[PDB]
């Protein structure tokens, strides 16, 4: 799992978000995209930004033109499914991008 | 006249706070099957001050 896409049509007709993680960096961009649907192949210009044991958790929300991301990482012993207990997600990033999102998709 | 400045005259819904939307898709007010051109009560969404 290496990223996400967000928007309405996702492709061509409107702006859409792209989030990609490549272990060297996180790359974030917003365009009228027609981009690749599978970043495993590695093994318009409205905004741009750069920076089973592991449970990685995230929250994404869009409010007043800002796209908030929160996260947490924890190791888990029972890898079967979401383990019973409590742990709170700290903030990551808060993108000033202004886009109408109704749909999203994950990148493998 | 300077036509390099435009404003959107029509949209299907109002913008939320700091919402941004540059897509020039045709706005339809009539029953017209416009399919991406101007026509009877069917409109290119941007206009200019000139
Ligand atoms: C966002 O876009 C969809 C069409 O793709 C539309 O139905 C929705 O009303 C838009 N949001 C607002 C607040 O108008």
């Amino acid at each position: 799992i290496r990223g996400w896409i967000f928007g309405t049509t996702l492709d061509s007709k409107t702006q859409s978000l792209l989030i990609v993680n490549n272990a060297t960096n996180v790359v974030i961009k917003v365009c009228e995209f027609q981009f690749c649907n599978d970043p495993f192949l590695g093994v318009n210009c409205t905004f741009e930004y750069v920076s089973f044991k592991n449970l990685r958790e995230f929250v994404f929300k869009n409010i007043d033109g800002y796209f908030k991301i929160y996260s947490k990482h924890t190791p888990i012993n029972l890898v079967r499914d979401l383990p019973q207990g409590f742990s709170a997600l700290e903030p990551l990033v808060d993108l000033p991008i202004g886009i109408n999102i109704t749909r999203f998709q994950t990148l493998l | 006249g300077n036509y390099n400045y435009l404003y959107r005259l029509f949209r299907k819904s109002n913008l939320k706070p700091f919402e941004r939307d540059i897509s020039t898709e045709i706005y339809q007010a009539g029953s017209t099957p416009c399919n991406g051109v101007k026509g009877f009560n069917c409109y290119f969404p941007l206009q200019s001050y000139g």
